[PDB]
DNA sequence: GCCGTGACTAAAGGCAAAAAAGCCTTCTCGCTAATG
RNA sequence: GGCUUUUUUG
DNA sequence: CATTAGCGAGAATTTTAGTCACGGC
């Protein structure tokens, strides 16, 4: 079954894997993000509501005045997208909020309200999504890429001993908040723990440990295990457990109850541990010398003397034993201190702590944060508190809290926005465990530690920053309290927030200039992920690890689609089925497999969980009942793919396409190409140029319809129905009675843009592709966009290619092109350029634009009107004049044609400031625009009152007035006909009551349009009026273009050759493109050969259809033939029966197939060779696909048959005239007197320093000297040579490089004396 | 600089100077009234900071920033760094009489000439046109000639062709890696808007026709013209300064065509006859009565310079192929016939070409190279060599080999199941097993591809070199290697993890057949790493190049003889097995620090202070000398220069 | 008590080209123009 | 015409 | 006819090398 829109041309596809989850909306990542930014959220956890709740309410210092938020809404936009684009204004909506002012009496208990005031307050203008999902700032279209950054949380990184000579592994811990100051912990080579804040100087860790009101004893208790000693008769005994007997050497014999358990002198043994735990003995005597290395755990003082005998963190000795024994300290507490299990790293830091009172510690912290400041103790306390406990100056956000809890094996995933002492303690414990081997470090490249930050979060953060600024300002204002003197609107200033938002959208690292030169590039640019920008790596700081692809990248980011050059691996695009999680993590679809059955159940899995299950392969053979046909299948668990049984499998990929992006997806037969050339081909396909007439590619992917529909460049049928009126610019659709609205249903209107400038000087055109009186349904395709055909993507053309060397015209990589190609204009494109003229108000009279120009011939004015504007449709050439703008001296500063470019004028636009007289040409363009608008409006009227007067006539029929009179009587006369019949009069009189309302609202809306058109356009300050001119140029293929294929086999056109000299087959059909086969084995991208062979298969059917169509044979024999073609293949999912199709439909499909049957191919479920050969057998072509040829030059038969076929060839955006230029003599830089750079400035090339060394390497001296002195900067000398060349003498003059003197003065500008010497 | 409107664009220097002068005037006025000393301390300190920032920003600490929130340029900033005055305006400076275009191949062009668009020629030589026009009297005033040239009059093109007959032009491609990046040419006017370039020099430029932009300059003085004509012509640059290897080696289709010429077949139409001379052979081939390559006997004539600079001819019969006789047309007189009787691969022809330069000089060898151009292109066009889907003949055994492969691994994993082996042991076992399987499959597919069966003249199967296209692209050495052939039909091989580890399961599929999802994903690791390495190597390498320029830019040869005997003993490099490099080449092109002593006591094989070349090296080969101490630059005594004999023979 | 040692800090990181955009401190008041 | 910021070619 | 902005002009990460402070026998 199919809808009518695709019944025009059904494209056959191969593939055996049934589809379970179709491609979703390609833009759901972007639009649905910004969607979550504007609606009213009762939860108060998204967008504006969440931002406001974090700032409101605000209290005064006195506490008597308060400001609260109530509600907010978005005002309607002033214009639409088209008007904003035309007028160069930001498509935005006003922000409406309701504010609350509360006053509390100073002489009343807290909470006593003095007065209340509610008032709507203007906030500013916020830009809104286009229906396509873009931005408009100044008549231009910009898009916001989605930033990918390090997920807030905790990481444990290892330097692998790179910075140390011995290579000892160091482990460092980093905690990164969502917003605030950072924090780091490290191990020195000396095996000690240190802390640092904000990438500053290393500091001992324990400084902060006691900063939280921790005594040394508490720290030691937390960080170590206690060992207890009991003083028996001149002896000490210790309570021993077997578990604590790890990695120890028995210095003395271990024995209890008089029986020897462990020998003396050698290392411990496991069997001794087993026998000791079997005996279950705890207390054992210990020699005194065995304790010569034990550090006391706690403090010990004498009750009598009152002096400290020995505090914690000091080594004990026999004399200390004597004091503790004589003081009655029978129980001795020590640390376990097992270097192989629990290293005494903390104690070593305790031995180097400068202080312990925590007050000098706070002083040291204060000095650390800001050097050279008074050590004020309360200031230090405040700095610490608002640096690591501030609710506002520090935050971890919800996602950071969840990551922190998960990393530290915590259960609850919800917490506050600040840290805690227990958190830091646990971080230290885990770091110690990592040092001791417990646990394992994490990976930075793992997607479980990175997240995507969409445009919504960017807008939220910028708006929050602006709100913080404005609330600080209003807090300062309200500090000067008043007795309700002011109205709650004056104390707020919208300028900071508005400026911040507008500047972030306009000029920012992420607000890239979008390039809609063709739908595919637009889509792939919208779905691009960048690691640059704020809170991310830079172009240079990036290392070799981030650029690399990670084993967890599967299904989430395309491994083969990314720009190549100075930034590789950072601009990787999102995959097809990828979608964002609520927290902001990437997840992919999967199918649950139970009992060896693959059901249709779909789950979304994030990165981390992917390491806990078993994942199958997309192209895994399956039965009809979900059972793997064989018990041994290929699956991956953790970065590794190995065989597994049919029962261990849990999840399987939904489809094959979920590994590449759309750009890679459009590459046909990708599964037989190298990654490098696949990447090159995808990137080049991104840079395609619209064709004059679109043609469907013969070999496709299958998602071309999806990519064409999802991109907002082709008008889509919003509602089903039938076509009523057709036009090259407008489309009228009458809805069906099923989809009609209960009130004022009417019809629908679509306006098609015609030749509108793109963002890279390419032609944007919309093509109506439907006939009159044919039904349409919801979601169909009505108007073909640029590079689009019948709702199918169509970038380039399909040419007859033949891989064969030919007289060296394709020596290395070039392409030979027959003039037949340029005969049909199949590659000629349209380029649209802008020339703008600005009239400001300077001195010596304001800039005046008029046809009056002095010292100019009549030829220049011949293409000018009385108002000084070129007529529409003139054939302007280079060096001419377009608009005459002059300024009294009279100074002629009029705009002229750019040098070297010709074209034809298309449209002229004039902008005038408000309160400024509009000249005659402005009046004319205004009046034609108003006439067009009113004609369109009156057309919609005519239809609407057609409906309502049909209703009026129907009403009058039942009322008593005969139907014949209604037809005879005037149409408008129906309303005034006598209302004698009361029962029908109740509505007959009302009919006029709504007709008058409808006409009045039409009148007022028409007046609104008229006043909008007559409204003086806003301009930059000091600018009176500006004029704009559109130029349009046709570009045809000339030797030197950048023309490429779809598999990275780029190249340059060599020379146009007359068609009679091209090779031709026995049938006399010439081949128009001759590639170079030698580039195949080196590139080893064998896929294009298969593409060509399949191309032959397409037209092998194509000609036959043309055969019957020429012979006008019977439908029946035709109908089965197309039926036979579709049925070809092995277990093909797609099957179509033409029996249900009517004769007219069959004929239309056949005639639409005259150019060949399109063939689709899934990227990884592609067709193999057997069916290709079988399809070629259906045609009359040889199975090997290698037919003989004849040379036109010689007329003989080539000894070895060669391969020919159609291949999809593309023209890139690189024209020779865009690059071909040269400079003889022109302007000069005012500073260095050197020639400029850039084609637009008519500047010459740059004498590269590389080739300065290269020239110096040879014996060449005079040429180098000339290049350096005469043609560079010697203004005193180069003039003489210019005169000298005229006389014919090619004599030079040494001179002295002028730019060298400049440097002298620069050095003279310092306290450095430099000067030349004598002769 | 004033931009549009009343606003005036401001530079960083002016703002800093204004700040400093404002503070200076404030302190001056405040001091004149004897202000309290506390104020003057702060004012003096802030003036110190201001003058500090003006002289150098950000050096001391916090840097002054403007509305852009960026540090303003200082005097040191303008003079230091890449954006500084030196590296952007003293060692390199944009110049006039230059143009930029896109390269396009031209076969019909000779070696010493290049194409040029008409627009480029007119724009570049407009100054030359004016003088010539006034000389011929077409126009009297400069303004009249300027009006004439933009009108594209009939005489304009004629005079332009007259004035650019032999006016040399310079061509370079950024980046100019080595000194061959700049070459001179004699332009010829062509149509279009793109530059046409000679093919062979593209190999020297390392420039592929992938859209590379090409640059043109023009010399002005007579001295510059003669300088370019004498030095920068391609005819004077055939041996690279890097090494004696010729830099005009043919590549790709020329090599393919030449290989297709010299390759016999067991039997073909028109085989076994006898022909008077190579001239007749061309007659037979064009008429088509005989195949291009068939073993026949043809009378040929060769000239030898064995006499005292004299050519002597000889005549005989040889058992060669028709194609070789055809190729013998362009061979000059000196070269012996035996050098054009092999398969003539890429290695040989260049070597063969080199031999010509050893004997016939320069003009004969450049004419020979151009003739090789023309003949190779013509016959490659006639060749019709193309790649097809059936060309990649998949080996039959490979499939079942993979089968048997599973066998052993099906056991090895069991060893880990039983615990008799460790993870490392199993890993090494499977690695070795897969490597051996890869080698066996590669050998089998070599064996099946490189040969074919064909009926002899007497009706029996005979084995000869197969005519599968991929084999002509590979064995000839025109492009690709055995690794590519393995990648096409044979299995891919083991694949490396990003860190450096090797995945246990290798890519068992080949590019001719399909690839499952995971293996293609796995292969992307190495491809991405290689692309990143290529992207980031050009930045590090080129910078390295710069550091080599300044260290050794003071070295110029100044005197003929240093007059010292100190040198360095020179021996062939050896690692304990085969010698990495023989003693021959590394002593070539130098001079003897001391006279060569024979193993026979007190015998002087080579006199001291004598240049070395092939006529002397063979004597060392005949005597088989172990080592010789030769003069080197490191030992020359002359200061501020290098002894001429010390550097020895120049490569160019 | 001098040499060892570690801790702290300055300096550079490719070549050329194109295509776009957006700026060049900010606070204050009297007669002209913006505004009601 | 300087700077800044992107995007692209090799 | 009456009120007020306003701006024109004026003013207020990686890697390496080197140096310097502590400290160890
Ligand atoms: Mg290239
Ligand atoms: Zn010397």
């Amino acid at each position: 079954v199919y809808s009518y829109t695709e019944k025009k041309r059904i494209r056959k596809d191969f593939g055996k894997r049934p589809q379970v989850l179709d491609v979703p909306y390609l833009l759901s990542i972007q639009l649905d993000s910004f969607q979550k930014f504007i609606e009213q959220d009762p939860e108060g956890q998204y967008g504006l509501e969440a931002a406001f709740r974090s700032v409101f309410p605000i209290q005064s210092y006195s506490g008597n005045s308060e400001l609260q938020y109530v509600s907010y809404r978005l005002g309607e936009p002033v214009f639409d997208v088209q008007e904003c684009q035309i007028r160069g204004v930001t498509y935005s909506a006003p922000l409406r909020v309701k504010l609350r002012l509360v006053i509390y009496e100073r002489e009343a208990p807290e909470g006593t309200v003095k007065d209340i005031k509610e008032q709507e307050v203007y906030m500013g203008e916020i830009p809104l999504m286009t229906d396509n999902g873009t931005f408009v700032i100044n008549g231009t279209e910009r898009v916001i890429v989605s930033q990918l950054h390090r997920s807030p949380g905790v990481f444990f990184d290892s330097d692998k001993g790179k910075t140390h000579s011995s290579g000892k592994v160091l482990y460092n811990a980093r905690i990164i908040p969502y917003r605030g100051s950072w924090l780091d912990f490290e191990f020195d080579p000396k095996d000690n723990l240190f802390v640092r804040i904000d990438r500053r100087r290393k500091l001992p860790a324990t400084i902060i440990l006691r900063a939280l009101n921790y005594t040394t004893e508490q720290i030691l208790d937390l960080f170590f295990e206690k060992v207890i000693f009991e003083i028996r008769d001149n002896k000490l005994q210790m309570e021993l457990v077997p578990e604590r007997l790890r990695g120890e050497t028995a210095s003395f014999d271990i024995e209890a109850n008089g029986k020897v358990y462990v020998e003396k002198g050698r290392r411990i043994t496991a069997r001794h541990i087993r026998q000791l735990e079997k005996d279950d003995v705890k207390l054992i005597e210990v020699p005194v010398e065995y304790i010569a290395g034990k550090v006391v755990a706690k403090d010990y003082i004498d009750e009598s003397t009152g002096e400290l005998i020995c505090a914690a963190n000091m080594e004990l000795s026999l004399d200390l034993l004597a004091k503790l024994s004589q003081s009655g300290h029978k129980r001795i507490e020590t640390l376990f201190t097992n270097d192989l299990d629990h290293g005494p790293y903390i104690s070593e830091t305790l031995r180097v702590d400068p202080t312990n009172d925590r007050l000098s510690a706070l002083v040291e912290i204060y000095r650390m944060m800001r050097p050279g400041e008074p050590p004020t103790r309360e200031a230090a306390e405040s700095l610490f508190e608002n640096l690591f406990f501030s609710e506002d100056r520090y935050d971890l956000s919800a996602v950071g809290r969840m990551k922190f809890n998960r990393s530290l094996l915590r259960e609850e995933i919800e917490g506050s926005g600040i840290l805690s002492k227990d958190d830091i303690i646990d971080v230290m414990k885990k770091l110690i465990d990592i040092r001791n081997g417990k646990g394992e470090v994490d990976d930075i490249d793992h997607l479980g530690n990175r997240r995507i930050r969409s445009v919504g979060e960017m807008a939220e953060n910028q708006f929050r920053v602006g709100l913080v600024r404005v609330e600080r300002a209003v807090k300062e204002r309200l500090s000067l309290g008043d007795l309700d003197t002011l109205m709650p609107q004056d104390m707020i200033n919208a300028k900071p927030i508005s400026a911040a938002v507008k500047e972030f959208f306009g000029s920012s690292q992420l607000s890239q200039f979008m390039d809609q030169n063709n739908p595919l590039s637009e889509i792939t640019h919208k779905r691009r992920i960048s690691a640059l920008g704020p809170g991310g790596l830079t172009r240079e700081r990036a290392g070799f690890e981030v650029r690399d692809v990670h084993p967890t990248h599967y299904g989430r980011v395309c491994p083969i689609e990314t720009p190549e050059g100075p930034n590789i691996g950072l601009i990787n695009s999102l995959s097809v089925y990828a979608q964002t999680n609520e927290y902001g993590f990437l997840e992919t679809p999967y199918r649950k497999v139970t009992d060896g059955v693959v059901t249709d159940e779909i789950h979304y899995l994030s990165a981390i969980e992917e390491g806990n299950y078993v994942i199958a392969q997309a192209n895994s053979n399956l039965d009809e009942e979900g059972h793997f046909v064989e018990d041994l299948v290929t699956c991956r668990s953790k970065g590794e793919s190995s065989l597994f049984s049919r029962d261990q499998v849990d999840y399987m990929d939904v489809s094959t396409q979920q590994v590449v992006s759309v750009g890679a997806s459009l590459i046909p037969f990708l599964e037989h190409d190298d990654a490098n050339r696949a990447l090159m081909g995808a990137n080049m396909q991104r840079q395609a140029v619209p064709t004059l007439r679109a043609d469907k590619p013969l070999v496709g992917t299958g998602m071309e319809r999806a990519v064409a529909v999802d991109s907002g460049v082709t008008a889509v049928a919003k509602r089903g129905g039938v076509v009523q009126y057709v036009d090259a610019s407008r489309i009228v659709i009458k809805v069906n009675e099923d989809e009609m609205y209960p009130g004022e249903a009417g019809i629908d209107i679509y306006n098609l843009t015609k030749y509108t400038r793109s963002n890279q000087n390419t032609c944007i055109n919309q093509m109506p592709c439907v006939s009159l009186g044919e039904p349409v349904e919801r979601g169909d395709v009505l108007a073909d966009g640029p590079s689009t055909d019948l709702g199918e993507l169509a970038l380039g053309q399909n040419m007859r290619v033949a891989f064969m060397p030919w007289n060296g015209y394709n020596f290395e990589d070039s392409i030979l092109v027959s003039e037949r190609v340029v005969q049909e204009d199949r590659f000629t494109t349209i380029h649209i350029q802008e020339l703008a003229c600005v009239s400001r108000d300077t001195k010596l009279g304001p800039e005046e634009i008029t046809a009056d120009i002095p010292n100019v011939g009549e030829a220049a004015l011949s293409k000018l009107d009385e108002s000084g504007i070129v007529y529409i449709g003139a054939e302007v050439t280079g060096g001419d004049i377009l608009v005459g703008k002059v300024t009294p001296k009279v100074k002629d500063s009029s705009l002229r044609v750019p040098n070297g470019v010709s074209g034809t004028v298309i449209d002229v636009q004039v902008f005038t400031r408000d309160g400024v007289e509009k000249d005659k040409r402005a009046l004319e363009i205004e009046e034609m625009q108003l006439k067009q608008a009113k004609k369109d409006l009156s057309e919609e009227l005519q239809i609407l009152e057609a409906g309502l007067f049909s209703r009026i006539r129907a009403v009058l029929v039942a009322g008593g007035v005969e139907a014949e009179k209604l037809d005879k009587l005037p149409r408008d006369r129906w309303l005034e006909l006598g209302l004698t019949d009361e029962e029908k009069q109740n509505q007959l009189e009302q009919l006029a009551e709504q007709y008058d309302e409808l006409k009045h609202e039409f009148e007022k809306k028409l007046e609104a349009k008229r006043r909008k058109i007559t409204q003086g356009d806003d301009l930059a300050p000091g600018v009176l009026k500006i004029v704009k001119v559109y130029l349009a140029v046709k570009r045809r293929i000339q030797p030197g273009d950048k023309m490429a294929g779809r598999h990275g086999n780029k190249g340059v056109i060599s020379k146009i050759n007359p068609i009679e000299d091209m090779p031709y087959d026995e049938n006399g059909t010439p081949v128009d493109i001759v590639l170079n086969p030698l580039g195949v084995p080196s590139r080893m991208n064998i896929g294009q050969i298969l593409e060509t062979h399949l191309g032959m298969a397409a037209k092998g059917i194509g000609d036959k259809i043309n055969a019957m169509l020429k012979q006008q044979q019977e439908v029946a024999k035709l109908r089965e033939f197309i039926q036979r073609a579709y049925d070809l293949g092995a277990d093909v999912r797609q099957k179509v029966d033409l029996s249900t199709f009517s004769d007219e439909e069959v004929m239309r499909l056949a005639e639409n197939l005259r150019k060949g049957m399109p063939i689709a191919t899934p990227v990884f479920d592609g067709a193999k060779e057997a069916e290709i050969k079988e399809l070629l057998k259906l045609g009359d072509l040889p199975t090997s696909g290698q037919i003989r040829l004849y040379d036109g030059r010689t007329g003989e038969q080539f000894e070895r048959p060669v391969t020919v076929g159609y291949m999809y060839m593309l023209k890139l955006n690189h024209l020779v005239d865009d690059k071909m230029h040269a400079r003889s003599t022109g302007s000069y830089s005012l500073v260095t007197q050197q020639p400029l750079g850039g084609k637009a400035q008519f500047g010459g090339q740059r004498f590269g320093e590389m080739e300065v060394w290269a020239l110096e390497a040879y014996g060449a001296a005079y040429t180098l000297q000339e290049m350096l002195t005469v043609k560079s900067d010697d203004v005193n000398g180069r003039t003489k040579m210019y005169k000298n060349i005229v006389d014919g003498n090619h004599q030079m003059e040494p001179g002295m490089p002028e730019s060298f003197n400049v440097l002298l003065k620069e050095i003279r500008s310092l306290g450095i004396n430099i000067e030349l010497e004598d002769e | 600089v004033p931009l549009d409107g009343g606003r005036f664009a401001t530079s960083d220097l002016n703002d800093l100077y204004r700040r400093v002068i404002n503070r200076n005037n404030r302190l001056k006025r405040l001091l004149d009234l004897a202000a309290p000393d506390i104020i003057v301390r702060n004012e003096k300190r802030m003036l110190q900071e201001a003058v500090d920032a003006l002289l150098d920003n950000g050096r001391r600490g916090r840097a002054i920033t403007g509305s852009n929130k960026r540090p303003l340029k200082s005097l040191a900033d303008m003079i230091k760094g890449k954006q500084g005055r030196f590296r952007q305006n003293l060692l390199g400076k944009r110049v006039d009489y230059s143009g930029r275009s896109v390269i396009t191949v031209g076969p019909y062009l000779r070696l010493h000439q290049c194409g040029l668009p008409k627009k480029m020629a007119l724009e570049l030589f407009k100054p030359f046109i004016y003088g010539k026009l006034e000389l011929r009297g077409l126009a009297t005033t400069i303004k009249a000639a300027k009006k004439m040239v933009e009108r594209e009059e009939a005489v304009v093109w004629d005079i332009l062709d007259e004035v650019i007959r032999e006016h040399p032009v310079l061509l370079n491609r950024a980046p100019t890696l080595h000194r061959l990046g700049i070459q001179a040419f004699e332009p010829v006017l062509i149509e279009g808007k793109a530059i046409q370039l000679h093919p062979l020099v593209c190999a020297a430029y390392n420039a592929d026709f992938d859209g590379d932009q090409m640059a043109v300059h023009v010399p002005l003085t007579l001295e510059a013209q003669l300088e370019a004509r004498a030095l920068m012509m391609s005819t004077n640059n055939i041996l690279s300064p890097a090494n004696g290897e010729p830099i005009i080696v043919p590549s790709q289709d020329v090599v393919l065509g030449l290989y297709y010429m010299t390759r016999d077949c067991v039997n073909a139409k028109g085989e076994g006859m006898v022909l008077t001379g190579p001239k007749e052979a061309e007659r037979l081939y064009r008429s088509g009565l005989a195949s291009l390559h068939a073993r026949v006997k043809v009378r040929i004539t060769e000239y030898e310079k064995d006499a005292n600079g004299e050519l002597v001819a000889k005549t005989s019969l040889k058992d060669t192929t028709v194609g070789r006789a055809i190729l013998w047309m362009i061979v000059p007189k000196g070269l012996p016939y035996s050098i054009v009787n092999q398969a003539l691969g890429k290695k040989a022809i260049s070597k063969m070409l080199n031999t010509c330069y050893r004997i016939l000089g320069l003009k004969p060898t450049v004419i020979f190279a151009d003739q090789i151009m023309y003949t190779g292109f013509a016959y490659a066009a006639r060749s019709g060599a193309s790649v097809g889907i059936d060309d990649m003949v998949i080996p039959e055994k490979k499939h079942e080999i993979i089968s048997e492969a599973e066998a052993e691994v099906a056991e090895i994993q069991e060893q880990f199941q039983s615990g008799l082996v460790t993870a490392g042991e199993r890993y090494n076992k499977v690695i070795d097993i897969w490597a051996a399987a890869n080698d066996r499959v590669s050998k089998a597919m070599m064996d099946n591809l490189q040969t074919e069966t064909v009926i002899n003249r007497d009706g029996q199967e005979e084995k000869q070199v197969s005519f599968n296209s991929i084999y002509m692209m590979a064995d000839s050495g025109a492009r690709g290697s055995a690794a590519q052939i393995r990648q096409l039909a044979g299995m891919r091989g083991l694949m490396a993890k990003p860190d450096g580890s090797i995945i246990e399961t290798p890519i068992t599929a080949n590019f001719r057949e399909g690839l499952n999802v995971l293996q293609y994903f796995i292969s992307t690791h190495g491809a991405r790493k290689g692309l990143a390495d290529t992207a980031l190597k050009t930045a590090n390498s080129g910078y390295l190049t710069r550091r080599l320029v300044d260290v050794a830019q003071d070295l110029v040869v100044t005197e003929d003889d240093c007059g010292t005997h100190e040198g360095i003993m020179m021996t062939p490099v050896i690692e304990g097995g085969d010698v990495k490099e023989p003693l021959r080449d590394r002593v070539l092109g130098r001079v003897t620090a001391e006279d060569v002593l024979k193993p026979g006591t007190a015998d002087i094989l080579v006199p001291r202070n004598t240049l070395l070349h092939e006529q002397w090296c063979d004597l060392l080969e005949e005597n088989s000398v172990d080592a010789v101490k030769v003069r080197s630059v490191v030992s020359c005594d002359t200061d501020f220069g290098v002894c001429a004999h010390c550097y020895g023979r120049d490569l160019a």
